[PDB]
Formats: C-alpha cells, sequence, structure tokens
RNA sequence: AGGACCGAACCGACUAAUGUUGAAAAAUUAGCGGAUGACUUGUGGCUGGGGGUGAAAGGCCAAUCAAACCGGGAGAUAGCU
RNA sequence: GCUCGCCGGAAGACCAAGGGUUCCUGUCCAACGUUAAUCGGGGCAGGGUGAGUCGACCCCUAAGGCGAGGCCGAAAGGCGUAGUCGAUGGGAAACAGGUUAAUAUUCCUGUACUUGGUGUUACUGCGAAGGGGGGACGGAGAAGGCUAUGUUGGCCGGGCGACGGUUGUCCCGGUUUAAGCGUGUAGGCUGGUUUUCCAGGCAAAUCCGGAAAAUCAAGGCUGAGGCGUGAUGACGAGGCACUACGGUGCUGAAGCAACAAAUGCCCUGCUUCCAGGAAAAGCCUCUAAGCAUCAGGUAACAUCAAAUCGUACCCCAAACCGACACAGGUGGUCAGGUAGAGAAUACCAAGGCGCUUGAGAGAACUCGGGUGAAGGAACUAGGCAAAAUGGUGCCGUAACUUCGGGAGAAGGCACGCUGAUAUGUAGGUGAGGUCCCUCGCGGAUGGAGCUGAAAUCAGUCGAAGAUACCAGCUGGCUGCAACUGUUUAUUAAAAACACAGCACUGUGCAAACACGAAAGUGGACGUAUACGGUGUGACGCCUGCCCGGUGCCGGAAGGUUAAUU
C-alpha cells in the first residue's frame, strides 16, 4: 500500500511511505544471513572511488538464490521478507528435501505458493526454466546472462524481460531499458515479473531519509572553486563550459561504452 | 624439583623495615630481598631448604628504582624483587 | 584549549615505535641514520 | 509518530562589554542556537602532498596551506637593497 | 583551637587515559614558590605498592594490518590466498568486617566460589579442523513488579537548657549488616512425548531440517526482588582509660515497622516502527577417521596447582594536554536533605576548600554592579546596550493556511497563611482477622495503620502571596531562502552549501565511472523501479521563440588525409 503522511512536522509533510503488510514482522532466516560491512564508497587503497556513499543503517546480507538449480523439486513460499540490500521483496522458500532458500519475490507470489525450477516445470509465476522451454512472448526475470552462471538481469523491484524471438542457440530478449540483446537459449530464467512495484511511489521527503540509506549529500561543480571542478569559479554565478564530469568528461549526450567482445550480443541500442 | 644451584641464587637479603618487623611480630611473615625473576615456587623451596622452616605462602612485589641525582647528574637505582614469606604459625626465623 | 598533542602510548608505538621503523625499508634507513649519527635513543620505544 | 515543541547535561558560537606586553598565540562575563538526530562522544583503524579530505569557505591535513613538514640539489638565482 | 566565609550533579568521591615517586616519615630553606616561609608537588635521606577470584597476560574474533605459496610490477615494491595478528566488543571464579604513617575485594578475621592436573570407586561409546544449536545483537515507546535510597513512627541511649517558656503530641543521636547457599516468586517465552520414513545440512550422523502417525494435557526454559540462612558473629550511639593529647586501649543498648521511591534492576523482556539492526570462540549436540573388554568419556571422593606482570600517588587537575603552581581543554562511574517538573535553581549534608603578596587610603579616570526627579528613543548608522516580559491553572484568541498550523497568537482572571467541609477529604498503600485451597512467595473478602493532593466556603496579615534564585517582550508591513541541517578552527553563519523533489544524460554487467604502469579494488556480493555524472532546488501555477555559432548525437556518397607499400 503508498499511503501518504499527515504534515505534522515539515520533514513529514511529503513522506510517502510504501506498506506491503505481508512482509514478515520477525527476524530473517538465520542460517541464511553474512555479515556485509561498508566501503564508504573506498576501494582497497583507502580512496574514494565512488562518490557520495557513507554512513545509513547496518544491514545483513541475504543469500539470494539467483541460480535456481534444485531441478524437479517442489518448494512451497514460507514467507515475504523485507531485504535491505535490494530494492525487491525475498521468498523464504522450503524445498520437500527440508532444504530451505531466498528467492526474488516475483509479482503475485504469497504464501503457500508452490515454485519448481528445471525443464519439466509448469508455466506460471515463481518457476524458474531454460529460455529453450519458455514461449516466445512470455515475460521472465533474474535473467541468466552465461547457462548456469545465476540470474543477472531484470532483478529489481518491479522489473522483468520480454522473450521476442527464439533463433537457433539463442533467444532475443526485450530489457526495462528498451535494448534488444541475444541471450543464449540454454539460459535460465524465472517466470513472472520482479514483484514490489510500488517502489518507485516511496517519496523520502527530508534529507536524513536519504542519509539513513548511506547516500552522503551531493555538491554541484559550479558551487566549487576551479581547482576543484571544471566548473568551478566565476564572480556571483556563472557557467560557460560544456558540462562536464569532474574528470573533464562531456556528461549531457557523450557516449562511454566501448565494449567490442560484446558488441554481437546486442541487436538494437535503448534509443 | 627445583636444583639447589637455584635455590642459593634466588634469596639476596632479609629486608628490614619498620613494616618488616610489624610483620614478622603481627603475622609470622618475613621480608626478603630476591632476584628479580624468581618465583614464588622458588623463593618457597629456597626459604624451605635453607633456613629450614615451612612455609605458608610467598606473595612478590616488584620496588621500581627512584630516579635520583649525584651532583646535578641524572641517574636511577634498580628494580628489585620483594617477596612477603608466610610461615606456619611456629617456625620462628 | 584542544592542543596538538594528545598522548597514548598505543598509538605512539605503533606509528613510530621500534617494530614499525623495522617494517620497512624507509623506517630501517631511519635507524640507520640515527645509529649513524649516534642518538643515544633511536626511537620512541624507550 | 516526529531531521515535532519548551528546557539542563552535552554539542555549538548570533550580540555586546572586558581583555589586546591577556588569566588565555582566540578566552572570560551577561545574554544566544541545537538538544531522539543529517545528533553527540570514547577507543582503534584507513585515505599522504599536485596527493588526501571537503553538506564547497580554497576550508582542513599537528598554533604551518592557491600546494604540509624534514633533509638533500644548495653557497638556486637576485640587472635589486 | 574557636569563630567567619565559599563549593556541594562539585570546588566531594572513585576510575580509565596520560604522567611516573609527585605517595608517607624525618631533616634542610641556597635556588625553585610571582611576597615572607618555620611551609611545599622544592633539596636530601629512609620507607611504602603483597591477588587462583581486580586488571593485563590468556582463548575468541571486528574494522584494519601483515601475509607461505600465488598474481602483478624497470629495481624498490603493489595486491592478495592459506594463514596469522589486531579491542574499542564476546569468554571461569569473592564478599563483608578489621588493620598501616603510607597497600589492600591483594594483608588478617569470618564465610565463599572457579578452572585444570593427577589418583579412587561407579557406570559407560569415545572421538574433528567437518555438520547442527547456541552465543547473537536496531530504534522508539509503554507500563507493571521491584530495589538503591529517603521520610516518619516505634525502639534504645543520652538530655531538662547562658534569656520568657520547655516532663512534653519536647530536644539530640543511633536504628547497619555482603558475596554465597536454600527457596523459583511478580513476570516473559515455547505445547510437550514417542515411533516410522526422507532428492536437504561438502562425507556420515542417533544431531538439525522436513513429511507422517499415535498420545497427552501440563512439561521445559528464562526470571528481578522478597523470605530463610550466612550472623549465638561483625558493626554499633555512647561510655570508661590511657595518652608520647597524636590516636589508640577497654566495653557497648536498640538494631523494628509503615510509607514514598528512581534515569538502577526484571528488561538481551513486552508493544511497535522502518532506516531491518557484528563476528568468532568458550558452551551444548552430532557423527567421520580412529579405538575397539583399551585409551577416551560421565558422576561422587581425595590430592596438587592456578604462574608472570600491574597495584604507591595525581587524575575536570599545581602531578595529564596547554613554554608557567596558566580563569582554557580532558572519556566513564557515584548521586543525600528542604523547596522545586527537574541532574535547573536557592540554601545545606557527607566531604572539600578561602583560589601563595599583604597593609592603608576612600581623588580624577577605568572596570563590574545598585538606585534615580521630570521627560521617554529626543540617543544612534541601527533601541547597540540596558530596562522590560517571564510560573501554574483556567477563560479567551485574528489575517492567512499546504488544514498540521499560525498559537504560549493577542489579552485577561486566580494565586500567601489559618480554619471548616473532612478531629486528613478524593485517591494510593495496605496489617490482623475470616473463607477457600489442584496446599503455597496462593487466591477472595476484609478493612486497622500509614500516606495524601486539589477544590470550595469562611476568616486573616502585608504596599506587594508565580514575593527570593529561577522564569517568553508583544504586535503590524515587506525582501531572501521552502523547511531541520552545513560553512570560512582564529574578524564573514548568510540570501552562501546541503536538502527532499524535478529534469537531462551516460551505463546491458568483466556496466558506465573512479583509484591503480599492472595485478587488482571500489561501483556491488548491486543489475535500468539500478548505478554514475550534470544542472535545478519543498510545494502551487507554470516553463514561450531560436540549431546561425560552439559542443554532443547520428550519417556514409564526394573531397582532403598518417604510418605502410
Amino acid at each position: 500500500a503508498v499511503v501518504k503522511c499527515k504534515p505534522t512536522s515539515p520533514g513529514r509533510r511529503h513522506v510517502v511511505k510504501v506498506v506491503n503488510p505481508e512482509l514478515h514482522k520477525g527476524k530473517p532466516f538465520a542460517p541464511l544471513l553474512e555479515k556485509n560491512s561498508k566501503s564508504g564508497g573506498r576501494n582497497n587503497n583507502g580512496r574514494i572511488t565512488t562518490r557520495h556513499i557513507g554512513g545509513g543503517h547496518k544491514q545483513a546480507y541475504r543469500i539470494v538464490d539467483f541460480k535456481r538449480n534444485k531441478d524437479g523439486i517442489p518448494a512451497v513460499v514460507e514467507r515475504l521478507e523485507y531485504d535491505p540490500n535490494r530494492s525487491a521483496n525475498i521468498a523464504l522458500v522450503l524445498y520437500k528435501d527440508g532444504e530451505r532458500r531466498y528467492i526474488l519475490a516475483p509479482k503475485g507470489l504469497k504464501a503457500g505458493d508452490q515454485i519448481q525450477s528445471g525443464v519439466d516445470a509448469a508455466i506460471k509465476p515463481g518457476n524458474t526454466l531454460p529460455m529453450r522451454n519458455i514461449p516466445v512472448g512470455s515475460t521472465v526475470h533474474n535473467v541468466e546472462m552465461k547457462p548456469g552462471k545465476g540470474g543477472q538481469l531484470a532483478r529489481s523491484a518491479g522489473t522483468y524481460v520480454q522473450i521476442v524471438a527464439r533463433d537457433g542457440a539463442y533467444v532475443t530478449l526485450r530489457l526495462r531499458s528498451g535494448e534488444m540483446r541475444k541471450v543464449e537459449a540454454d539460459c535460465r530464467a524465472t517466470l513472472g515479473e520482479v514483484g514490489n512495484a510500488e517502489h518507485m511511489l516511496r517519496v523520502l521527503g527530508k534529507a536524513g531519509a536519504a542519509r539513513w540509506r548511506g547516500v552522503r549529500p551531493t555538491v554541484r561543480g559550479t558551487a566549487m572553486n576551479p581547482v576543484d571542478h571544471p566548473h568551478g569559479g566565476g564572480e556571483g554565478r556563472n557557467f560557460g563550459k560544456h558540462p562536464v564530469t569532474p574528470w573533464g568528461v562531456q556528461t549531457k549526450g557523450k557516449k562511454t561504452r566501448s565494449n567490442k567482445r560484446t558488441d554481437k550480443f546486442i541487436v538494437r541500442r535503448r534509443s | 624439583m627445583i636444583r639447589e644451584e637455584r635455590l642459593l641464587k634466588v634469596l639476596r637479603a632479609p629486608h628490614v623495615s619498620e613494616k618488616a618487623s610489624t610483620a614478622m611480630e603481627k603475622s609470622n611473615t618475613i621480608v626478603l630481598k630476591v632476584a628479580k625473576d624468581a618465583t614464588k615456587a622458588e623463593i618457597k623451596a629456597a626459604v624451605q631448604k635453607l633456613f629450614e622452616v615451612e612455609v605458608e605462602v610467598v606473595n612478590t612485589l616488584v620496588v621500581k628504582g627512584k630516579v635520583k641525582r649525584h651532583g646535578q647528574r641524572i641517574g636511577r637505582r634498580s628494580d628489585w624483587k620483594k617477596a612477603y614469606v608466610t610461615l606456619k604459625e611456629g617456625q620462628n626465623l | 584549549m584542544k592542543r596538538t598533542f594528545q598522548p597514548s602510548v598505543l598509538k605512539r608505538n605503533r606509528s613510530h615505535g621500534f617494530r614499525a621503523r623495522m617494517a620497512t625499508k624507509n623506517g630501517r634507513q631511519v635507524l640507520a641514520r640515527r645509529r649513524a649519527k649516534g642518538r643515544a635513543r633511536l626511537t620512541v620505544s624507550k
């Protein structure tokens, strides 16, 4: 549900929160957790390599099953859980041999639902098959890029892929960007859309809400001195430069893809 | 068992002071300057074999040397080790 | 007011101590220079 | 419930006076702002000089900053005093 | 020594860090001490720090560091695997009383507890670097049960008052007692127990996960505090006796109850919210290899061990950081009384101090304050400064508004004390008794004692009752920025920065981008509802025309065009 806050303080006036009442209220399933300390966007040289990362709430990592390899063994959805590490909700599922796994929660999935992976699986959401077994024109998500590697495409809340064609050992996919891509037919995908499609409709409302997510303030280049940024300087507000990154690369229209290795897999750029 | 060699080295002196005399006449404790690397076990065995008394317990502390001035020139005395050695009620060193 | 020197023995020894100096070629060159000069105290350690 | 309200600790530093060979190389006194948060603080760690870090003042990086400090090139050069 | 004054959420007490003998005693007064000094944190000499249980060391890991091989790099080196370090976090155990000039949870007295080594008898499946469980975790909020602790009464001892009164519903003091052991309470959580089977937990597992059957209705875990014991003790007001008048020596009554009450404890609970909340060991359990009437394990018993290092003293400061015996700076713990919402504030307690130059005088002028005729902003760049307002309850409150606000708008009334209602009320607490009892730290009635506001009515004192300290000035028009935040450490706090929101643009994952000769690493254990860059800056109504220039994007004929040949 998408609910609006009442303006009882200025930092609350604009808050729009997304309240899924189906999400588990207790702790996550402890065997599938790992520690995940924060980087502050610094690398192994201790240098900031991505700006605007720091602080925010401590988060435990949930081991999500992106591979879906237990093929032929049915699983029942135990519950839906909040995952701080991603936009999408997750589902704790119980396999008939007693194994529990986390999956990305697809649209429509609820507790009690039956899921199955592998060549034989039914064509219904939450089920994972090789795309050589999925009909052309199907909606899918969590799509593999190499057979066996685990899903890499359409994982964010509300996203999905359309299988637009099947030719030989390949399938032509439409991605959310609008790009058309060839992927090997042996690659697995899960039927349906990723759930939690109302994720995009939340409104943080205040600076502090961005700080809770580990996002530090962005300072505009035009607010800096020439020594700091190409945009820096000027008595009063001045610009008169072509817009560029802090490292001097044009930032309004200049394309930066250069991957000749993978050019063969693209059919049509996103436009 | 500790060699007699070692035990003949570990004890250096009786410590003479008013607290030492008080410990002797109030708690049957003898106060001894001992080697810095002497342990409670070694002190016990040495006192038991060389003063032929029977030892209840040894307590140890390290006295830190005092910084001093000989003719405006800075020196420091040595750290030494002190042992309170309790004797068993009827030994009378 | 809070002045620049805020003593901590652990931090002192970790940043300037004998073992910190011995850990790299440049620190060892510090100790070579100080020995050549005849310093009574090579490091903060003692 | 709240980057909600009033207000101590705690954090800060808007005004005035004093002080300016100071009690103090930035403070005192009377008032002043925040005070469950984008809060504050201890201990330890990491980022190193055309480099860091910067809710951006060219700010800060040991009372030093439009390029730290120490040593070396080095007795730089000085149509100037 | 007697009086006076000052602090008392500190200017008292106890630690950590940091310092290192400054601690205590004797002796000295050259220098040091902003004066003198017989004194000292000064000189000189001697003395003083006692641990199985406190801390370190130790076992365990975080960030991070180092890093065999390894990958990478002119060399130096960089990264990183296995590992191995690294607390600020997890992991065994002790309390009260007494004692020194100076140490004490360390010494002594009394009473405890923990881990391991050996050896007894008993029973017996033991064993990992592997599996599982556990350890093991956020924020906010609410309330109940308590205790620390306090007040009053009772009790016991002492007292009869320098000046009117004071045998009384009078005055002063004390009324303390631990860990541990026994009890398992208020309360919190979970349904047990057994048999059969199983694509799971790297292999096996009797363990865990899962599926099913039978059976049962209380089992298990956690848990403050109370009570009992510890304790026929210790402590104890005081009294007597020494005194080298410094402090000891000798002896010691009462040691109950009610009420109030934490921010501490139950509580790592409970309720709730989104921003979704370490690790690893100790510990429990499972088995593998192995051992197989053994070693190994589980209980009770004895016996041995528990080392080493720190321990003085300062520690919001004259001992630390500030060149100083410097109005500065410095994390944690403890938390009495009266008034008070309070850790504010005033005055006090315990405790600690009067800040290492004094003595006079009572000019100008300076500093910090008090009051002020009449006037009341005429001052001035500007009401700068000052004066003023200030509490609680209740009445009442505008434009505008995003319907929350604006608002404590504004403005106004009441307020002390005494008595009555009511010999102290409503309320809270709650004993004896009686009743029941699946039998107790029980439940129901019961209402003694204790505690106790507020209200009204009547009187009464003063000029004045929120009397002190404490404690909003208010309103109208308007620029700018939405707002809370941030900033020029040390002349700028703002209209500057940030911001939620908006838009453009890049980026298909070995992403773009960034650090890096490189290996790699961050982005991200993320995947276009994502991530980077840029500009704008909540919200409302909106955001027009221009592609000639410069840039970016696409184009692929023609011209011009590198090395090459």
